[PDB]
């Protein structure tokens, strides 16, 4: 990072969507249903032919199945340069979603959290404890300076107090700056401690249906809708796919490469 | 160029004095000069133009003398001191105008036509007198090589440059940190904003400098340093530094804090202001210091505290605004200014006549271009052409 | 693709050896009896750690496991930024060698065929023929100038001259110039018209045991045997994979980044 | 500044004619000379300046006549005429070396030091006499105005660059092509390097182009043109443009095909010179732009087939060179040379008396920062002190 200076007098360049377009990859999340409505083998290459109709190159255009969205929370690999996930709405299921729009719109900074041998907490606002698994039952034991607990004993878990269960991803956040014993279900879960870092450009989520929901955001005092949290309603699938390809324009528009440097180990789909 | 003002001033005198009824009292002095300026030039051949599409013009001087033996001025010696004063006042225009269209690298002091060349002869001299416009006095004292000092009403120092930095920069453009100036003629507005507020800022105070490199060095400069700049206090879209996209800037404006403006020369502090706004003094100096802050406000109003959250995403980005504008100074050097006409003067005759580019002067004598590259050749040039310009407003 | 102009007292930038490893990642493939020779159901995991300890970050390095060169050579794909194909020596495998290490230490732009409808030929010495599948079996015949076979009939494809039997993997190089009409077994194998565009400097070959075999142009006068075609010798993998391991460094010194921009978009791992 | 060069001359000329027992006919018109000097000289008072570590030196003048009537010169003349012109000679080089260690932005070309611009009144002006040397000469010419010249045996007209340029190139530059040259001096060295040696040009061709923009025209220049550059002719391990690595260069030697040298003034072709070796006239430019081709040769024996493949690694990389030294020329602008002294003069000067770094002149008296921004301000400052420099040289 060095300072960039410009003249504000200084022309724009053409259009470089057909640019990226060309040299992009883009990925589609949908639900398992959407395939079952369709009712098409074909599908893939009429939407791959379509998206070639706006531009993106045959094979570019990658299409990925999710069972649901509790199913998808269980650590989300998004591989292409552009990332679309169509989020189904459930009225039931508000906060799993929006965790699963936290985990996603945002790029996070996590370490491993031995919860057996250590004891942890939140250092700000930014600090969060994402477990991810296939049954995450995590119940949470606050303690003071003189290692005591309140309102739990740590040689009792049934004392601990009860924050998440049978969730196949939930992000906790407790008062900050106290140390709190964990008990959660290892076998079937794992707890990373986090720090998001910021905006997650390179995915949007494409609400199927309800209303703004949606909460990415820990504090209670706010609830902001960037550009890359749509909301479309919907009655048959095939137009939600058409509206998504018509205005695939519009969607990239609303995002960015995704600008950050990893240290993790996921496959990508690019070009 | 002291002959040829000569020459400007005896007309402009005679213009001026010889009047009906007035006094031979009044004149006789003015008419003496005015003699010897006829006797000097008697007999002598000029040619000026032939450059650009002025045209070429042939000058001949026999002329007869005033008479001296009237009591009062009568309409007879007008017109007879008219004819001559038209003639005359037609040569030192179109000489003027053939001095002000042409340029040396080298020499560019010195006079490039041929008629001021020959004006520039030692028998000439006997046309020579009172030198008193500041101009003229400036050029008489730089060819003693005396301190030389021009005053400017809104000294147009600054080349325009409309140009921002980001300290703090993402593809998306989302969470920036930087400044963004205009500087214009006399005037210097900057801004420095922060998308997040200095949340995340070490005491929650974000610390912008600017420093602007002046030309030539001012001094006995009084500026006026107000504490918002208007010009970067609503939202626009801007271009990316390379053209590529453009970003979204949503000003909320809060007061600069610890303001420090330094008046600078040669790197060492000359005058110093720290929180003080209104009319200072920058009593000589070559740079500009402009060292703010944006100080996150510790309490807030549940709007005020609404404007900021802890993270991302930020609508509304803070801004601390400074307006810096020198209302007068002193340079050593010619500068285009509000009050004169000297640079209008040069770029209408350059203009009319199309003179072609030449080897000094930016083309269209295009004032920018003239004050971001400000070589000594460049202000030999111009110190002879406005003084030529000062020298013909005389009379044209 | 402009002028670089660059000054001969530019100061030297400190090393990026680091920075590469950090940011960069290493496919290592090897046979699959070397994991069962090696027989351990960890030793990925250690090989991991060891890389660390010469500076790769943990889940940078990626250990890719093929069952033999016949196999791997059925349309390779090369996932991270650094590739290091472990290519034990078979001293009755020398061509199937050669055109291994020629498919994946080359770039090559390759277009369809159908030799089931037109005549084909090769318009220069970078113009072949790979064609790979389950069983690759490709008869050619030349045509004259009055499209009428050499040697063999056009209707009759029993006198067609055999250039390939039941390979996996073969590059065919016939007499530029001439019109060939192909017999090959399209069901099993597919062949494409490809230009060899030049070196791909991101893959090198270690070839275990054996000698200076491999031969990576088609030309008869030259063997090159460049620097990222490597040779060691062996008595047991775990050797292997520790010298691998200790002279990495040299290893990815003799190899540099793709640097080719492709139109297809394909599987790859970067961090 | 003809003033103190009269004085050296008058000095220089008393040295080497007022030897003991020469005949009063060969020294008449020096002994006259000299006595008008001594009398113009004394009476006044001069001062050296203190810039730098340079001391403060007082100099006064009341000298007798040299004598007439003697028929040959004596040891009780020539001892006394000795002390005078040691005197004058200290005085001399004094002055001298207070005006090479000073410079102006603007008026560079007049007089600096106290001493000098005492000298430039007209009281001295009977002090002046013969004017012969070059640089007097052009000093005198540039006065008036006039076509000026400076004769350079090798002049130095080429700021030091060694740089390359890569027309093709990748990130292993392993099948490079492009062209690296060395302008030092008044020697350009250029070779065009192709790796895959013209296998894949339109007809086995590859063309390579370098221009210098000299910035001073050069007329009458007498150019040895060779056909190899040795400079590029070895392996090599050059940086990357940006430095981030290293790239290897490896080069065999083919003869350059199709010569193309051209010397431009303004954009105008003066001279063409194709397949030309050797001395080559080039009468007035100010650009050159050397055309070469490496054409791959058609017929190879197996050791030359062997190093050119058809396709990559290329280890063996095809070089056509190109040497251009300019044994001497004519410029109207002081340059330095192999064989004149100034430059080093003027730059010992400044060394000895650890002369700050003035507003003109580069830090060091540095040549290669002199000659790329050679400004008509540094041309002025330049030509002055070379002058100067010169005059001291005629005595020190
Ligand atoms: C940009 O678009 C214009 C408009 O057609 C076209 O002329 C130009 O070549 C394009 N490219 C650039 C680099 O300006
Ligand atoms: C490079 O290395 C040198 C010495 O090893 C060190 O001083 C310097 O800080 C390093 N980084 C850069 C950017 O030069
Ligand atoms: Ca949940
Ligand atoms: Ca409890
Ligand atoms: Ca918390
Ligand atoms: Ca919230
Ligand atoms: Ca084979
Ligand atoms: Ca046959
Ligand atoms: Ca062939
Ligand atoms: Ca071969
Ligand atoms: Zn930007
Ligand atoms: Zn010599
Ligand atoms: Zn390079």
């Amino acid at each position: 990072n060095l300072p960039i200076t410009g003249s504000m007098d200084t022309a724009y360049a053409n259009s470089t969507q057909e640019e990226t377009f060309l040299t992009s990859t883009l990925c589609l999340y949908y639900p398992t249903e959407a395939a079952t409505e369709i009712n098409d083998n074909s599908w893939k290459d009429t939407l791959s032919q379509l998206f070639l109709t706006k531009g993106w190159p045959t094979g570019s255009v990658y299409f990925k199945e999710y069972t649901d969205i509790a199913s998808f929370s269980v650590d989300p690999q998004l591989y292409c340069d552009y990332n679309v996930v169509l989020m189904k709405y459930d009225a039931t299921l508000q906060l799993d979603m929006s965790e699963l729009a936290d985990l996603i719109l945002n790029e996070w900074l996590c370490n491993p959290m031995d919860i057996t041998l250590y004891y942890y907490q939140q250092t700000d606002e930014a600090n969060k404890w994402i477990s991810m698994g296939s049954s995450c039952t995590i119940k949470v034991c606050p303690l003071n300076t003189q290692t005591l607990g309140i309102g739990c004993l740590t040689t009792d878990t049934a004392t601990f107090e009860e924050v998440a269960t049978a969730e196949k991803l939930v992000i906790t956040d407790v008062v900050d700056g106290v140390n709190h014993k964990l008990d959660v279900t290892t076998a079937t879960c794992t707890i990373r401690n986090c720090k998001k870092l910021g905006p997650r450009e390179n995915v949007a989520v494409i609400q199927v249906g309800g209303s703004d929901v949606l909460d990415i955001t820990a504090d209670p005092t706010t609830a902001p809708q960037t550009e890359r949290m749509m909301r479309i309603n919907w009655k048959k699938w095939w137009q939600v796919f058409y509206t998504v390809v018509d205005y695939v324009n519009q969607i990239i528009q609303a995002m960015s490469k995704r600008s950050r440097s990893l240290n993790s180990a996921a496959f990508y789909y690019r070009i | 160029m002291d002959v040829l003002y000569s020459l400007s001033k005896t007309l402009k005198d005679a213009r001026d004095k010889i009047v009906e009824g007035t006094l031979y009292s009044n004149v006789s002095d003015l008419i003496q000069q005015f003699n010897q300026m006829i006797i000097t030039m008697n007999g002598n051949e000029f040619q000026t133009g032939g450059i650009g599409n002025l045209p070429i013009r042939n000058w001949n001087f026999d002329f007869g003398l005033l008479g001296t033996t009237l009591l009062n001025l009568d309409a007879n010696y007008v017109e007879t001191a008219r004819n001559t004063i038209d003639y005359f006042v037609d040569f030192v225009d179109n000489v003027c105008m053939d001095e002000m269209v042409r340029e040396s690298q080298r020499n560019g002091i010195a006079p490039q036509s041929d008629s001021l060349r020959k004006l520039s002869g030692i028998k000439f001299k006997r046309i020579n007198f009172d030198n008193s416009s500041e101009y003229i006095e400036n050029w008489n004292l730089q060819n003693r090589r005396q301190r030389t000092g021009f005053t400017f009403h809104k000294p147009n120092i600054f080349p325009y440059s409309a140009s921002f930095t980001l300290n703090r920069s993402q593809p998306a453009h989302d969470n920036l940190m930087g400044t963004m100036w205009l500087n214009a003629g006399s005037e210097i507005q900057v801004a420095g904003f922060d998308y997040s507020c200095a949340i995340n800022a070490p005491a929650n105070i974000q610390q912008f400098e600017h420093i602007v490199q002046l030309r030539r060095v001012l001094t006995t400069a009084t500026i006026t340093l107000l504490p918002d700049a208007e010009r970067f206090s609503f939202p626009r879209v801007i271009n990316s530094a390379d053209g590529a996209t453009t970003w979204y800037f949503n000003p909320v404006i809060l007061r600069p804090n610890n303001v420090e403006v330094e008046f600078l020369l040669n790197g060492q502090i000359i005058n110093t202001y720290q929180a003080r706004f209104g009319t200072i003094i920058a009593r000589n100096f070559d740079t500009i210091r402009l060292s703010f802050q944006l100080m996150r406000p510790p309490n807030m109003t549940p709007a005020v505290a609404a404007l900021f959250p802890n993270a991302q995403p930020f609508e509304h980005h803070a801004t601390v605004g400074l307006t810096l504008r020198i209302e007068s100074a002193v340079c050593e050097s010619v500068l285009a200014d509000a009050s004169k006409t000297m640079l209008a003067n040069v770029t209408s005759v350059r203009q009319e006549y199309a003179i072609p580019v030449g080897p000094v002067f930016p083309p269209g004598m295009n004032w920018t271009d003239l004050i971001t590259n400000y070589s000594p050749s460049r202000e030999d040039n111009l110190q002879r052409v406005f003084t030529v310009a000062s020298i013909r407003s005389m009379l044209v």
